């Protein structure tokens, strides 16, 4: 409660506390937490959650939700040739 | 000594005075239980020896009197002992008299009532509830009498009254056989679904979810969402009430259990939301494993999807081989 | 035997002409010095409204009692009205097992034709089969 | 490795089995509220059907002596759906037959 | 008088089984 207490304000301060309370769950409702997670990190550094929110999405369907996050001609190439690609195109692109 | 003296009591009656004198000396060393109840049974028993010599009665009143001069519960198994050869004595009920004018005067002659109630039945109601005045095995005991009479109802009370007493841990050794019990019985739901309710405060859950699906089913659904095991079996009831509960059920499931969600899972994507069903299985399968390698690859293979996922697949379980071989 | 303001036993009890209610005179003779009302119903009411209670005038009375003629002819109603509900027990509890008799034996009619069809075709079975 | 699961299985298996006794002894008197008598079955004879369910009350029951307790919840289903299908114009019918026995 | 028209209903549903097996038993042996 303390953890999600901590107040959102900006972008990178509530994805700041993204991390602290996705272990907090992680290590102690999975699926609400997870969600409520992956709000709060697309609610946000809009650049870097692209690899925070990804990296912790693979250990948390699937291939919709990377699609959206990920959204670039050569990552379009890559895919017709998952979890991967999509983590090779949100880097660079 | 008094008792090898009193293997050495010609004059025993010497023997068995200077043994009583002996009791007015060892009685201040005594300022109790195995003493005075030695020293009860022991005086008694010289009125005992004296009752076969038909010198006794009376003067085991004497020393039984002495035993109330005594100055608890040991004395009372005194009380139960005077009492105990006064009903041997051919005088029952005048006993029993001085015992209930002892507890009616306020305990250690109830010993003496199981010891008394127990041959009493051979009406007794009222007899037995005197023990409830002032013991679960006793309890079930009387119930069972009843049960023999088949008061039934009556019974039922008893374990009423029974578990108001002894809280929730004695009472469970109540409970379970009196669940058992009126649930054979009548078999009106509102009533018995009220027992249940009062009940609650393991097994009463299964009890009570086999009650309520042969006489509301969701309502018992619910009941069993409100450990391994009772997973498995809220999964088993609801298959019951048809398939599609159980692919939901899984999900409440995750939340050795992953071999349980990759149980349900199987079947799930692997006879098909069907979408958000194999993704799961691709969160599952990296949940936390060479038999799922060869579900994944079982699942790619019924393709008529890709080598790409497929080596993209093997890849992220070699990762979780890295982060299992990273782990110390 | 009460007063309604207070609630004691009232020493001296006057009833009310607008709510008809035993007052003791002491409480509600303040009560209409406070404001000329009475005080269940907000009426007007003044002190000369009031009416100390009395005996009735010249007619001797007796206490309430079975024996008196109208105490007695009130409790024959309620013997008669009580009676009256006993055969609604009765009548309604008629109801349910004369329909229950109708659809019992209609279910024996409906049935024991088919007890005599199968006693025929049993017995036919068995007199075709062991001629032959 | 099962533990208090088989005896509660086993207390849910003795309670479906007293489940499937207590409905299927007897209709009448499951539901709602006779002396013994072996001469007004020997009377009521002096046709069939009528000694059938005199047995069938003696039997149930327990100068009386008992002794038929074998004659299962399935066959009576079966029975019990079988005689429905061969029974505004019988309810008319059952109305008039009912206001008769009622005269 | 309901309660004696009870038992005779549910008394002759157990008849018409016997009635059957001997019907069923008839059926096998015509067929043979």
């Amino acid at each position: 409660a303390n953890p999600h207490n901590y107040d959102a304000w900006f972008d990178y301060l509530r994805l700041v506390e993204s991390d602290a309370e996705a272990e907090a769950v992680r290590e102690v409702n999975v699926p609400p937490i997870q969600e409520k997670r992956h709000w709060k990190r697309y609610i946000y550094w809009i650049n870097y959650a692209l690899y925070e929110e990804l990296e912790a999405k693979d250990p948390e369907q699937a291939s919709l939700e990377l699609i959206p996050h990920k959204k670039a001609k050569m990552w379009i190439l890559y895919a017709q040739f998952r979890a991967l690609g999509t983590s090779i195109g949100k880097c660079p692109k | 000594v008094d008792d090898l003296a009193s293997v050495w009591c010609c004059g025993e009656l010497e023997l068995r005075h200077e043994n009583y004198d002996e009791a007015l000396r060892l009685l201040r060393k005594a300022t109790l239980p195995a003493r005075r109840a030695e020293y009860f049974d022991g005086s008694e028993p010289v009125q005992n020896r004296v009752y076969k010599s038909l010198k006794w009665s009376m003067l085991a009143d004497l020393e039984e009197s002495l035993g109330t001069f005594q100055s608890y519960d040991r004395i009372l198994d005194l009380r139960i002992a005077t009492p105990q050869i006064v009903i041997n004595y051919a005088f029952l009920e005048e006993h029993k008299y001085f015992e209930e004018s002892f507890k009616a005067y306020e305990s250690l002659f109830k010993w003496p009532n199981v010891s008394d109630i127990w041959s009493t039945y051979l009406g007794g109601r009222k007899l037995e509830r005197a023990r409830d005045l002032f013991l679960d095995g006793c309890p079930p005991k009387y119930a069972k009498t009843l049960y023999l009479l088949y008061a039934q109802l009556e019974e039922e009370w008893g374990l009423a009254r029974h578990a108001m007493a002894v809280y929730e841990r004695a009472t469970r050794a109540v409970e379970p056989a009196q669940q058992y019990d009126m649930f054979n019985i009548y078999i009106a739901e509102i009533y018995g679904v009220t027992h249940t309710r009062g009940i609650y405060q393991h097994a009463r859950e299964m009890c009570l979810r086999f009650a309520d699906m042969e006489c509301g089913e969701i309502d018992r659904a619910r009941a069993i969402y409100s450990t391994w095991k009772d997973f498995e079996v809220r999964h088993g009831n609801e298959d019951t009430i048809k398939e599609m509960l159980r692919i939901r059920r899984s999900v409440q499931a995750t939340y050795f259990m992953a071999s349980q969600m990759l149980k349900v899972s199987g079947s799930a994507t692997g006879t098909v939301a069907p979408g958000q069903s194999g993704m799961d299985d691709m969160k599952l399968l990296e949940q936390r494993l060479a038999a799922e390698a060869e579900r994944d690859q079982p699942l790619r293979a019924q393709s008529k999807l890709f080598v790409r996922s497929d080596a993209s697949r093997e890849e992220l379980a070699e990762l979780a081989q890295q982060v299992n071989p990273e782990e110390i | 035997l009460i007063c309604s303001i207070s609630n004691e036993v009232p020493e001296h009890p006057c009833v009310s002409p607008v709510s008809n209610h035993v007052y003791e005179r002491r409480l509600i003779e303040k009560y209409i010095a406070e404001n000329g009302t009475d005080p269940i119903n907000n009426q007007p009411l003044s002190e000369e409204q009031l009416i100390d209670i009395k005996v009735a005038h010249p007619i001797r009375p007796k206490p309430p009692s079975a024996t008196s003629i109208p105490a007695i002819l009130k409790a024959l109603q309620d013997e008669w009205d009580a009676v009256m509900l006993h055969s609604f027990t009765l009548r309604q509890q008629l109801q349910t097992t004369r329909q229950e008799l109708s659809h019992a034996l209609y279910q024996h009619d409906a049935a024991c034709r088919v007890i005599a069809r199968l006693t025929k075709e049993v017995t036919a079975a068995r007199e075709a089969l062991a001629t032959l | 490795e099962e533990r208090e699961i088989d005896d509660t299985y086993i207390e849910d298996a003795a309670d479906v089995d007293a489940r499937k006794q207590a409905i299927r002894d007897a209709e009448r008197v499951k539901e709602m509220k006779a002396v013994q008598k072996d001469l007004p079955r020997p009377s009521e004879v002096n046709l069939r059907p009528l000694n059938v369910e005199p047995p069938l009350t003696d039997l149930q029951k327990s100068t009386m002596l008992h002794y038929d307790l074998l004659h299962e919840p399935s066959g009576n289903k079966k029975g019990k759906t079988v005689g429905f299908g061969t029974n505004t114009y019988l309810e008319h019918n059952p109305y008039e037959k009912f206001s008769k026995e009622e005269l």
